[PDB]
RNA sequence: AAUAAAUAAGUUUAAUACCUUUUGCAGCAUGGACCAGCGAUUAAAUGCCGGUAAUUAGCAAAGUUAAACUAACGAAAAAUA
RNA sequence: UAAGUCAGACGCAAAGCUACAAGGUUUCGCGUCAAAAGGAAAAAAGUCCGCCAGCGAGGCUAAGGUACAUAAA
RNA sequence: CCUAUGCAGCUUUAGGGCAGGUUAUUAUUCAAUAAACUACCUUUUUUCUGGGACGGACGCUCUUAUUAAAGAAACAAGAGUGAGCAAUGGUUUUUACUAAUUAUAAAAAAGAAAAGCUUAACUGCAAUACAAACAAUUAAAGCAGGGGCAUUGUCGGCAAUAAUGCAUUGAAGAAAUA
RNA sequence: CGUUCUUCAACCAACGGAAUAAAGCUACGCUAGGGAUAACAGGCUUAUUCGCUCACAGAGUUUUAUCGACGAGCGCGGUUGGCACCUC
């Protein structure tokens, strides 16, 4: 046992058993656990139901031309892209990148969790049904350089791996769900000219 | 000032209901506190070993003088004391040496392959060399 | 390959054992010269000799003789002149018929038997054949070759 | 290793022999680029402490706290972030406190999509 | 041979076959009278000497001694 | 021991000293000393660029030992591949090979129930028979025997071959041993456009003076094919064999003595020998008879007309041996183990056709199974349900109707199992 | 260690160079004042082990060199006649 | 892999030597460092939690904390 | 100060040599050989180690602590040994006996002593294992030959655990070649 | 003259034994290396050293005025030591 070569103990048994059983046939020939095995299941519980939530974002529309916004006297939270925005009409936001839609569209977003104005707020728990916000897609674009540098001492040992994240910019339009309070109505047209190409 | 002496492993090699081969060792003691039971034997030394094939047994005697005594034993496969089980262990031990061939693989090779045959001594193989070395059969009487 | 100061491969016995001079001849089995013959490369209706063998493909490169060993099962005869051979050949030959001959060469017979036309091409006589062997080789051979061999019909 | 066009990129900024000796600043660029890697990880605990402060200067304002307004979040199954609610604190203070008195009292009118079932 | 030595001697081209090498003056009929010389005992002494002997047989090689004058 | 490392077995004097030797041919020893496939197929591989023709017909031909020794099973995952493997260099070499490395190269595959391709197979045979057979007069007994064999296994019916294979073999038939004649024979009954040719007539004469060299198994074939071939006994071939059957009926195996028997019995030359040949039957029935002989033994039994006795009860021991077949059901016991009997080989599947047959003849025999409660044909029927029970699938109107005529036969028609 | 991450631009927080050598170095252990140029497993023969091909190789030009191969136990019977 | 390594260190727990001393020395069981960034104890190689592919102003926790410094009763 | 594939100079009754002089022996009309004295040339003068030197030690067994598997180190501790026996080996019979070893709870179908006969303290081989880096070291069923005591069992030295030394070189007996 | 078998011997006790054999001085010294290793200083340890408390035996002889002990515990880093952690 002092040596350290590996011991072939094992090896020798297993040849011993082999060749008893070639030779010499058992005398049983059934196991009551191999026969009353049933049938394989996924668990032994019910599964857990999901809950639903209010999609995301889809695209609504396109944009024909130069447009103009103006103030508004509303607010609201909407969630997109993992995170929460506090938006306004004219805001500019920035989200990771978006796949399935291109520039000058229009989006609408469901997930609204809060809107308020200057005399109600309403409260989502955690989303506020019959409620949205329309924005415009402005830009698919690749941030600045990220350098990534790492570097162990007197170990020979560094890593230069420079990167550019991928991210999108949207304008905020309207914000649909709550009145103003009275007299903070505008008055006056607002937003672009869209063209609907999403009927369902 | 220093210095120690090599150590010698004594001791049990298997335990009950264990699968031994004819000349397997199951005990390594310098005097005899275990004794040699059925189907087992006795060096010089006191080491004891398999003489057939089957599992090991271990047993306490009290004596006539009131001291106790400690066997081993093998017993057969299916309990068969017959004179005919003597046949079957023959064959167990040439299957189990095609057994271990199997499994090691035709590179590790188990027989010699000289350029030159080995010389005949009183009907055997033997491993020492003769005077001068000679082609088999390449030479006619006279 | 040193080992630190041990020096394990040195403390090994040596054997000066000299090995047995026939392992400087060629190699020819039995059954390889069947498989020529069958093939067609071989013409065993007349007596073959070392320079049909050498032609034929069976032997490489001859610098001293051919041995002929091993065992066939051999239908027809056969009639082969070797400069050496063992019994279990010689049993299976002549178990069908045939006639297995070692015959004697030296240095300069043996160039001759098989390279005729290197003499011939120049005008010069063919090596001439030996008289007789030394005796301590008695029991090694059974006639002494001649350059020009005498073919036969079998 | 850097080049030169990249060492002398990096060290546009920096003092003395740093920003045009190549010896000098490229290990003045190295350890720079090691400070950015810790600066980046501790930008996102740092941030999220100055939103708790903000929450909680304007729950005691009202007699609250800000760790009894967490629990009472999850209890109404409301799920707005602290990098909400630290705003609404600051720039909408009438919002803010509507989300309290819910928490508090529970005194809000629920809506339902049918206003006359 | 244990498996780690008998690589190397391998992999430095080892091929022995016979305990010694065969002697072609012993093959009948080639026998050269000119080329006669007395058959000799093999010596098994190996040559150890770290200046001019086996750089296998010594860990690193030694100064020549010097020479008579 | 001491040379090799712990669990390497030592060297057999034997292999030893073929191994160590002066003289070449060390790859073909190694080849014919294999033990298992895998091993041969080691060997191959490590030695690809020196292979040769004469390897490649050494490789094939001992498919068939390693076949012989895993037997009580069909052939195994690991033989197959390695055949696969084989043809590739078969083509390769197809147009290098003589007439006996073709011969040992058909025998070989034809023993592992292999099929040579259509294509390869034809060029094999061309090497044969070309240049009219000039070429097959520089071959061994041995040689000839196996093309006559090997190709009759493979299939190839070419008209053109065997006629050319036929007139030159016709001369050397005289000169041929016992054993290779009655292969011969063999082959011409199962082609059936040489069953009138002179070269039939050529060979059953030149067998007359050979019959005492023929072998046991050799002369139950022979004897089977000459009834087949010469109803008439012009040759004089079954006159002599029948006589030889009688002097010699209790020193052949049990095997050739029921293969003759049933063939004298279907002949109409039944004689009082019944009572000599039931007794080895009982003596030796747990061995020797495998499912088809047993089959052969009913036959001829029934033909025969004996009938059960009290002191040997042959069919009640028939039913249980039948039984036992079928379930598989094997003993530990260590005279079992060491005699080898065929009912501890394990369980192999046996067609319907052989189960049909054997119920066919156990009802005609005129035994009961059902009513009494031990019956001689009780164990059979009852081993039968079993495993029909298993192989539903391959039951159809005809098989069950003809199973039900049997169990009417019998005694069995209450739709009850049977009671063993 | 003269920077980094942020910012309402007022400031706030994080943060003891590199190399070599060590059980362990911000090291009060070793080397470098800075810039440009020069500066360190290369070639031949032979052997071993993988990969990729040719399907023996070189001369010569119907004939020669080099290599490789060359007996191991002739063991299968699958005929519903 | 016919490679590198054959200078090791400390914590908890045992024994020999020392003085039931040493950040001592010799063996032995587990872990960590060596070759391991991040969080807690003041700085913190070997203790406690825990193993870094990259970016983000999302969320839940471990050891440890919850009048100021300093996030939370 | 210690560590080196160390270097150099000097010293001597450390090893080897003769190549100048002296001396000895022999030979030819300034020569040849050398276990001497002087001069000169060349070579050697371990390691471990609570730094090195001084002292001590280096092979192989038994026992103690690190528990009741094995294994496990220090210039830790306590004791042996570099053999003996022609019977103190092998094997049968008898019984008022059941010890001793350097140390030790071995052993009753076993030993010791007494009486008788003997040389297996053999020739040629050997499955399988213990251990082990390797070299070697340890146990051993079984087969053939010639023997011993019994009359169908045992004997390939000794209760067991120490009494030892590779290769090379040299020597002896026999046999085969040349 | 060479080979095989049966065997033994010498120095290897520095006892895995080989370059056949085989001692010293250097403060006149030289080169390559190490804080992997000593001498002075720092560090860790506190046996020893030193101090205090308990102990009140014994001397003084009414007084624990003064002197002072066996034995135990704790502290100090200034005495003699131990280790080899920093610098060759
Ligand atoms: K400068
Ligand atoms: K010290
Ligand atoms: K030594
Ligand atoms: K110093
Ligand atoms: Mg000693
Ligand atoms: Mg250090
Ligand atoms: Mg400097
Ligand atoms: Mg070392
Ligand atoms: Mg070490
Ligand atoms: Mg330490
Ligand atoms: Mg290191
Ligand atoms: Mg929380
Ligand atoms: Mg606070
Ligand atoms: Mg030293
Ligand atoms: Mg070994
Ligand atoms: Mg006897
Ligand atoms: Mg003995
Ligand atoms: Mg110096
Ligand atoms: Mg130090
Ligand atoms: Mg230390």
């Amino acid at each position: 046992v002092r040596t350290k070569l590996p011991s072939k103990r094992p090896f020798l048994q297993t040849a011993s058993h082999l060749a008893v059983n070639s030779l010499v046939p058992s005398v049983r020939t059934n196991r009551w656990a191999d026969l009353i095995k049933g049938p394989a299941v996924r668990s032994c519980i019910p599964e857990i139901p999901e809950v639903p939530k209010p999609s995301e974002y889809t695209t609504i529309g396109t944009i024909e031309g130069p447009y103009t916004l103006n103030l508004e006297r509303v607010f609201g939270v909407v969630e997109l892209a993992g995170s929460q925005y506090k938006v306004t009409p004219d805001d500019v936001i920035f989200t990771n990148l978006l796949h399935g839609i291109e520039v000058n569209e229009v989006v609408m977003l469901e997930r609204v969790m809060l809107l308020g104005s200057r005399s109600n707020t309403i409260i989502g728990r955690p989303y506020i049904p019959g409620a949205c916000v329309l924005a415009a897609v402005e830009e698919h674009f690749l941030d600045g350089t990220v350098h990534v540098f790492k570097r162990k001492k007197r170990k020979r040992y560094r890593r230069y791996k420079p990167t550019r994240p991928m991210m999108t910019t949207l304008r905020i339009l309207k914000v649909l769900g709550i009145d103003p309070a009275p007299g903070d109505e505008l008055g006056i047209p607002s937003g672009p000219v869209i063209k609907i190409t999403n009927t369902e | 000032q220093g210095g120690k002496s090599h150590a010698k492993n004594w001791g049990p090699k298997f335990g009950d209901g264990e699968i031994v081969f004819p000349g397997m060792i199951i005990m390594r003691q310098k005097q005899g506190i275990y004794s040699p039971g059925y189907n087992v034997g006795r060096g010089r030394d006191y080491t004891i070993f398999a003489k057939t094939v089957g599992y090991v047994e271990y047993s306490k005697l009290k004596t006539e003088r009131g001291k106790t005594r400690r066997y081993i034993h093998v017993v057969p496969i299916n309990d068969d004391w017959s004179p005919e089980y003597q046949k079957l262990a023959d064959e167990l031990v040439v299957r189990r040496a095609e057994v271990k061939r199997q499994i090691l693989g035709h590179h590790v090779h188990t027989e010699p392959a000289f350029h030159f045959s080995l010389p005949q001594r009183n009907g055997n193989m033997s491993w020492l060399l003769n005077s001068v070395h000679k082609f088999p059969g390449t030479t006619t009487l006279a | 390959l040193y080992d630190g100061g041990q020096l394990g491969l040195v403390k090994f016995p040596v054997t000066r054992q000299i090995p047995s001079y026939e392992v400087l001849y060629n190699q020819l089995g039995v059954s390889k010269l069947v498989e020529f013959i069958q093939l067609g490369l071989l013409d065993h209706t007349k007596t073959i000799t070392m320079k049909e063998l050498l032609n034929a493909g069976c032997v490489s490169s001859l610098k001293y003789g051919v041995l002929l060993y091993g065992n066939v099962s051999l239908s027809f005869p056969i009639n082969i002149e070797v400069t050496a051979c063992d019994d279990r050949a010689r049993r299976s030959i002549e178990a069908a018929g045939g006639k297995v001959t070692r015959v004697y060469y030296t240095k300069d017979g043996l160039e001759g038997l098989l390279f005729p036309k290197r003499f011939t091409d120049k005008n010069l006589p063919l090596p001439r054949p030996a008289v007789a062997w030394h005796p301590k080789f008695d029991g090694k051979f059974d006639a002494v070759g001649q350059i020009p061999p005498v073919y036969e019909a079998v | 290793t850097f080049s030169r066009e990249q060492v002398f990129t990096f060290a546009k900024n920096f003092t003395g022999r740093a920003r045009n000796v190549y010896k000098v600043a490229l290990r003045r660029v190295e350890r720079g680029l090691q400070h950015s890697y810790v600066g980046r990880k501790e930008k996102k605990r740092t941030i999220r402490s100055l939103w708790i402060q903000r929450i909680n200067a304007g729950c005691r304002e009202h007699g609250f706290a800000y760790s009894a307004l967490i629990n009472g979040l999850n209890q109404e199954n409301i799920q707005l972030n602290r990098k909400v609610l630290s705003e609404l604190a600051m720039h909408e203070p009438d919002s803010f406190k509507a989300v309290l008195d819910q928490v508090r009292f529970m005194k809000g009118q629920e809506i339902y999509a049918n206003v006359e079932p | 041979l244990h498996k780690a030595y008998a690589k190397k001697l391998l992999k430095l081209g080892f091929k022995r076959r016979f305990w010694t090498d065969p002697d072609p003056q012993m093959v009948p009929g080639f026998f050269d009278p000119s080329k006669y010389k007395p058959r000799e005992r093999l010596n098994g002494k190996p040559n150890l000497r770290p200046d001019i002997g086996c750089p296998a047989l010594r860990q690193s090689q030694r100064p020549l001694k010097k020479l008579p004058r | 021991g001491t040379i090799f490392n712990t669990g390497v077995p030592g060297p057999r004097p034997e292999v030893a000293q073929k191994l160590s030797t002066e003289y070449q041919g060390h790859i073909l020893r190694m080849i014919s000393l294999a033990e298992s496939a895998s091993e041969l197929d080691e060997v191959l591989w490590s030695s690809k660029k020196h292979l040769r023709p004469v390897h490649i017909a050494r490789s094939c031909l001992k498919l068939e030992y390693l076949r012989t020794k895993e037997k009580g099973r069909e052939v195994s995952e690991p033989i197959k591949n390695l055949a696969s493997e084989l043809e590739n260099y078969v083509e390769l070499y197809s147009t290098k090979f003589t007439i006996g490395q073709v011969s040992q190269l058909v025998r070989g595959l034809s023993s592992i129930r292999r099929n040579i391709q259509p294509d390869l197979l034809l060029k094999l045979a061309a090497v044969v028979v070309a240049d009219d057979g000039r070429q097959v007069q520089l071959a061994n007994e041995m040689d000839c025997r196996d093309l006559f064999f090997g190709f009759f296994s493979q299939g190839f019916d070419n008209e053109l071959f065997w006629k050319r294979l036929s007139e030159s073999v016709l001369p050397r038939l005289p000169y041929f041993n016992a054993d290779v004649v009655s292969t011969v024979l063999r082959v011409v009954s199962g082609l059936r456009f040489l069953h009138n040719t002179e070269f039939a007539h050529a060979t059953m004469t030149a067998l007359v003076p050979k019959v005492g060299d023929l072998s046991p198994a050799r002369l139950a074939d022979a004897f089977f094919s000459a009834s087949l071939l010469d109803p008439t006994d012009v040759s004089g071939l079954n006159a002599k064999l029948e006589e030889r059957f009688l002097r010699e009926f209790t020193s052949f195996p049990i095997k050739d003595t029921v293969t003759m028997f049933q063939t004298v019995t279907v002949r109409r030359h039944s004689t009082p020998e019944l009572a000599a040949q039931v007794a080895p039957l009982v003596a030796a029935q747990a061995h020797q008879l495998p499912v088809r002989h047993l089959r052969r033994a009913l036959e001829g039994m029934v033909t025969a007309g004996w009938k059960d006795t009290a002191e040997i009860p042959l069919y009640a021991i028939l039913a249980k041996q039948a039984a036992r077949l079928v379930l598989g059901k094997q003993s530990a016991a260590t005279s079992a183990i060491l005699g080898k009997h065929v009912d501890n080989q394990g369980y192999q599947r046996t067609p319907v056709q052989l189960l049909r047959q054997l119920a066919r003849i156990f009802a005609n025999t005129g035994l009961k199974a059902g009513p009494g409660a031990n019956q001689p044909l009780a164990p059979y029927f009852a081993a039968l349900q079993r495993e029909l029970e298993g192989r539903l699938a391959e039951l159809d109107e005809q098989v069950t109707d003809d199973f039900a005529e049997s169990f009417k036969k019998v005694g069995i028609a209450e739709g009850a199992r049977v009671q063993i």
